[PDB]
């Protein structure tokens, strides 16, 4: 599963690439809403199954960010 | 009473007359022309593109908000005159005081028109003036917010500091909480700043398909987490009338809601606080206009002030304390439009005994809760050997703490000059005065042009006289050449009615009339009793 | 208690810990070096030209003044840093809160090095700034003058308005009233408008041939009528303390004059007014300095602000009120050296909760009559459709009601960003914190750099395209160049406190040692009953 | 104000209008009718057994001793309906207020008639009762004594406890202490218990051969060491009056008494404290009359109360705020037969939002010191999953803080249902609305009759289910019977009079001159500052 932009803003670096294999809360994505980056790490380990959010993707609150398998 | 009077010794056919009241209206009709460019606000250019959108122009909102003629009485217009690089007209937003429902209301409205809107570095600071006589007078407020935000520009003179923007709510909240009712009338947008005037007040209004109140608007939205929104989805009139809860009534337009407005100061179950043994209102005895001639048009000549003192009080009837003793401050008891007063004017110098008679009888008054009225004409006090060795400077110092501590209502009248330790001995700007106001003739200034270019040149040969030189002609004169020309600048009317070290500058014919209006609109707020300092013995 | 603790997360080990706790400790010596270089006054040259006329300088009148070893709590040191063109140190003016006679007392004195002590805009603004400190917290007054005038070139900004220079004397006659002494010590030149400060204040001392107050000093004196006499003649020592009685005790240099000093705040018969129930002060649980290291080095990289209280509240107990809601607004009790304190510190955003929360602490807080504390760390309040349709405004103006009527008293310190609404509700500079400091670390302005150039920017697009074209990159990118640079500018620490949007910067680690100082300073004033505006429900 | 009009939407002549008017209009002359029977005191029976020892009764001492053609507002006069075992007429005790020497006064006076005028427990309890109006709105009291003692058999329902007897006396010396002038007229037998009070009343009137005032009569003091003698002897008219001093005036018969009494009234010096801006009393726009066909006669049947408002206010003016935002609740300012008065009517169920509203509401009036008027027609509370959620809960709380410590005049009418949370909200009997009363067509519960009968018998099943049982549809409907008929029953307008639970039950009809009355009444006392407790945000 995960957590997907746990708020809305926009997306400045993307770390774990499609496909890696997480550790314990690797910032997946790393959003940034008004002047403070909001990077939403990993809450069950494992492995990231496929990531859609190209640095800049200025997602909303909901939106699909990463999802492990 | 027929002793208590003042007999002119002016003649009003005089030619020295006609010459001095010459030039004083002349100073008059210089300002009324200015005041009318004022009125223009960011120029027929966006003002027509205001009227365009369907909202009402803002002197026309408080036209409509006020009683069928009542009067008004406007504060700062010349505010932020030739002050910042453009043109911002009377600081793009207007206040002042009237009646609205029987009651006397401070009004305080932007004018959308100027540069937006927002508010420039003065703005605010006439935004909270407007505040405090509203505190200090007990009147309730009305906004009608109509901004953009603060002008982003210059953020640094309008967001941080105490006396800054914020100070607006925070004076709001205060004076709700002193019960003096704070009502909003949002008539355009209101973006983050001014989102805060119209949440924070005890009653709000919005104008349906024009109002917007907002923390961001779609600006600063889309630059958060993206997000693209129209204003009336955002923070619409609907949106927070029928959704949320930030307004509370619902109008259909600039004309609707000021009606709106108008009926929630009617159920304020208002009462006026003040108090004084007021009496039959009797006019003067001798013209107000004359007055224009009783002004010598040579700034530093001598005329008795008793002379527009009779033109101001009622039936002339003016009874003088200390009659002849420190001659150089004039008091007296009489009445103006009823409204008991307590006058200290200047006739000139200012010896020491000036201000024993003067502490003297701001005790009287005090005492006795009458209101005080200063009349300004002061070019400093006596110095000299023998007058600094007797003290001219503690017994000054006794005037000032009467001053500073009178707790009854204060009101204060440049009719010529504040120089020096002048200005505070009789009640200047930093002693709180109800109003202050200024006349076209009065020039004020720390200490005369060439007063201060003689020091300041001075010791530059001074330092370099025991430096092993001396200074020519030739630099010491292009060193009092620019502080001669600055000081002769900054002393006009203008330049302060700008910076609001005054509440404008006014027609010296109606000062009568504007002190009528002030006092009264001082009576809605209590007259406390007064706790003297220490006095310097 | 052993569950009321915080149990840090923090490792004082880890790279990352040593990575912040670096350029955390740079930003510190960084202030440390200017610091001192402001402790130079007008500089090595007029000082030692000063010592040379016998006279002890500025910063060790105080120091001996002082009680052995007393602490010393100096305000906005960086007073008019890079403010006017030339340098002002410390606004040539240095004031503070120390121990004397077993009484916290707030001092006063001029550099006659900076700029001959004059008083330039910034000094005046400083020297009111303090009697406000004085008033508010009612600390007995010392003022050491030694001035000039006021700087004559730079008067329209010191002598006119409300708060300009003469409030000085106003707000002296008021603390005189309401019983807060206030004392001078005249140790140098005293001309004209300082020429009051000794004349209105319950007891006055004068240096021998050396002090002088005179209306009018011999410059201005033979610029009037001729007449040609001594400095000593016209207004010395002897003769304001043997004949007209402006001073009241004859010292015989400046040590002799401290001390005189030192004796009258002895027979004060003074009490402090304050009363919490303060107990046994005991120390944090971790070392103040591991600070350094909790506070990010990456502005915007978010941290748990709770780590920050660990380190100041007394045994690092800390009860927290509405845990876990609007988490972004930390909130709880707990000590600091004794005395007890409620905590307000931001923790990310600002969302309809969090405001709520707050309120409803502050009303828990003001009705058992403990201080208040507030750490600011606020990006702004979320912004969107949705929390805009909440309410999100009136809740956010909730809050503010709350803070701005407090009544008891309020501490404010800038630990992280201070921009927009946010520095409002946090207890910014405009709601009377009884003081408000900042860290070097700190940024405060309306809101980001590119923030404003964002809306500053697209709105020219706006007006410009509903104008049948568009704004190229080429002109929307040199539109927005100034503005991105000018609030990186105007947002640093110095920039604050130069100007005295903050009673100063300070060391992070030290942050406990003054809020103790401070607090305990504040209570020589009664906490008073809290009275609330009208709460948009 | 021509748009501060409401615009009636109801057709007097509609056929839907004439249905409810005629149910409505029965009610009200079931209740004419019953309060006739009540003004038969003891029965045609011992009443003219009365007149027989040449005494007035008690309805017509009032009469006589009120100001000519006084108008008398009686306080519940169902007092004791089908309460005790008989009849007792009024509870034995009549109390009203009504001029007398133009002085709002408050009168008891005992039915002589009903049981011996002996204090039943009700009778206790609406003698308190009286006296509270009487404190809390400044009315001076005159008693008219004439009773036996207490109801000897119920007396552990009359004696001990703290708002038993006893505490008549209580109240009494705290008011004469508080300058509320305590009056006594004895014209009968007065006993031990009522011994008092006659002895404790700053003035006292005895009619001769007949008022009796001792601590045991002659039945008791035989019973005591024998002794034998009259009633008139041991403590008569001429042995208070000539002897002891527990009288003050002697007063020849019952008309003769009630003059002495008036007189008294007459030197009181007395003079009102309330003070509000009333203005011209103007009538309303519509019929008074109109309100019989305006509540519908089906119980749950939704009508628009925007209606009843048109109906009491003056020229049918209403200012409605919060508009359309918590339609579940209307609130309003509006005047009354002069008075100015903040106004909030229930208009179906009450979310979040109407709390709110409600509470945002009664700060405002608060805060300019107006009148509270509650229209309770409250079904109860949104109940549901996200309702609660949502803090339908604390924001119901708001609403409550805010009633509870509104310290304005609060006056309560139920002219719908009053069950549930919702009674507390809108300034129920526990809120001390100085007057609270009740139409016929109202109906007062704790929740709705099947609404009890559910949960009630629901929990039977759940814990005869994890019992390994059920309940068939023979043993829960066995349940659910007496509870279904008990709540229809004690939610009967008659059934809560007959307690205390209001002040009486009134002609919907007159509504407005009843609230007039009142009103001006609560106006002999001053209108207090409020303080709120802490609020739940
Ligand atoms: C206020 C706003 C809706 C203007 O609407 P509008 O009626 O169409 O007016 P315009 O957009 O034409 O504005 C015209 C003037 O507004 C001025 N302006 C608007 N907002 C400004 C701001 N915050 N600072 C400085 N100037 C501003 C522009 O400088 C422009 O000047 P110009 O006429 O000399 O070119 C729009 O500018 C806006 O969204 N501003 C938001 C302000 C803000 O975010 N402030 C927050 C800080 S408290
Ligand atoms: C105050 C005074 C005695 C100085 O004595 P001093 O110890 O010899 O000091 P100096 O004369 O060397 O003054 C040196 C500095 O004082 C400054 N200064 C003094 N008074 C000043 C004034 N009123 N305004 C501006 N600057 C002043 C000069 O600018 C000079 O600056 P610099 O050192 O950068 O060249 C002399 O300046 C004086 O008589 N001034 C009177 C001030 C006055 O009349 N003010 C009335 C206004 S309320
Ligand atoms: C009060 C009293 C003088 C009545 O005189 P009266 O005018 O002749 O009236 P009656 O004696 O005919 O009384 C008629 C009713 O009074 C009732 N009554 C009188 N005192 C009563 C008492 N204290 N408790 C209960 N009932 C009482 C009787 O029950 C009787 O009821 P009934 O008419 O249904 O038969 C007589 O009852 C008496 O002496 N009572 C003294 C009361 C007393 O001592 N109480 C002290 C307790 S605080
Ligand atoms: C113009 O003539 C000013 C007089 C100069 C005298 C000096 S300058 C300001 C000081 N205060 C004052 O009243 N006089 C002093
Ligand atoms: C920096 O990120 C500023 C945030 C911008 C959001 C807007 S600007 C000021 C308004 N008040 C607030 O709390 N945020 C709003």
């Amino acid at each position: 599963g995960g957590l997907s932009a746990p708020m809305n803003g926009s997306i400045v670096r993307v770390l774990v690439e499609p496909g890696q294999t997480v550790e314990a809360g690797a910032t997946l994505v790393v959003l940034e809403a008004m002047k403070m980056e909001h990077s939403i790490r990993a809450p069950h380990a494992g492995v990231v199954k496929a990531l859609y959010c190209s640095e800049g993707e200025l997602v909303e609150e909901g939106t699909p960010l990463v999802e492990l398998d | 009473s027929h002793m208590a009077i003042l007999h002119t010794q002016i003649n009003p056919r005089s030619a020295e007359f006609a010459a001095n009241a010459a030039t004083m209206l002349e100073q008059v009709n210089a300002l009324r022309t200015l005041l009318g460019r004022i009125h223009e606000g960011g120029g027929s250019a966006a003002q027509a593109r205001h009227s365009a959108r369907g909202k009402l122009l803002v002197r026309e909102r408080i036209n409509r908000l006020l009683d069928p003629g009542s009067p008004f009485l406007e504060l700062s217009a010349l505010a932020a005159h030739e002050v910042y690089g453009e043109e911002v007209a009377a600081a793009g937003i207007v206040a002042g005081i009237g009646r609205v429902e029987g009651v006397e209301c401070m009004i305080v409205g932007n004018d959308a028109t100027v540069k937006g809107g927002t508010y420039y570095p003065l703005t605010v600071k006439k935004h909270l003036r407007a505040q405090a006589i509203a505190l200090e007078n007990r009147l309730p407020c009305i906004y009608l917010v109509d901004s953009g935000g603060a002008n982003l520009p210059r953020q640094d003179e309008v967001f941080p500091d105490r006396e800054h923007f914020g100070r607006i709510f925070f004076n709001q909240a205060n004076m709700s909480a002193r019960g003096i009712p704070q009502i909003a009338v949002v008539m355009g947008s209101c973006t983050a700043g001014g989102a805060y005037v119209p949440a924070m007040s005890d009653e709000t209004v919005m104008v349906r398909e024009q109002a917007t109140i907002f923390l961001a608007g779609p600006p600063l939205v889309k630059a958060a987490t993206g997000e693209v929104v129209s204003a009336e989805e955002l923070g619409g009139a609907d949106v927070h009338c029928k959704v949320s809860g930030v307004a509370d009534h619902y109008a259909e337009d600039d004309d609707h809601a000021l009606a709106i407005a108008r009926r929630c100061v009617a159920n304020l179950n208002w009462r006026k606080q003040g108090q004084l043994q007021c009496r039959a209102p009797r006019a003067p005895l001798y013209p107000a206009e004359e007055l224009y001639g009783v002004i010598p048009a040579d700034s530093k000549q001598p005329y008795d002030v008793r002379e527009v003192i009779a033109r101001l009080v009622d039936g002339s009837e003016f009874d003088e304390f200390k009659a002849l003793f420190g001659t150089t401050l004039v008091c007296g008891f009489a009445h103006l439009h009823g409204y008991p007063i307590a006058i200290l004017a200047n006739n000139g110098i200012l010896f020491a005994e000036a201000a024993q008679k003067g502490a003297h009888f701001i005790e009287l008054a005090c005492q006795r809760g009458i209101p005080l009225l200063f009349l300004q004409n002061i070019t400093g006090f006596m110095v000299g050997q023998k007058y600094e060795a007797g003290g001219i400077a503690k017994h000054g110092a006794k005037l000032v703490t009467a001053v500073a501590c009178a707790r009854v209502p204060k009101f204060t009248v440049l009719i010529g000059g504040s120089f020096g330790a002048g200005n505070y001995g009789m009640c200047g700007r930093a002693y709180d005065p109800r109003f202050l106001w200024m006349w076209p003739n009065a020039r004020i200034g720390v200490m005369g042009g060439e007063q201060a270019a003689g020091v300041l040149a001075q010791v530059k040969r001074e330092q370099a006289e025991r430096a092993g030189q001396q200074l020519g002609v030739e630099e010491e004169a292009k060193i009092k050449a620019p502080i001669l020309e600055q000081y002769e600048h900054q002393g006009h009317p203008y330049y302060s009615s700008a910076r609001l070290w005054d509440d404008g500058v006014i027609d010296p014919a109606q000062t009568r009339e504007v002190l009528a209006l002030a006092l009264s609109a001082a009576l809605n707020a209590p007259i406390e009793p007064t706790a003297f300092g220490v006095f310097r013995m």
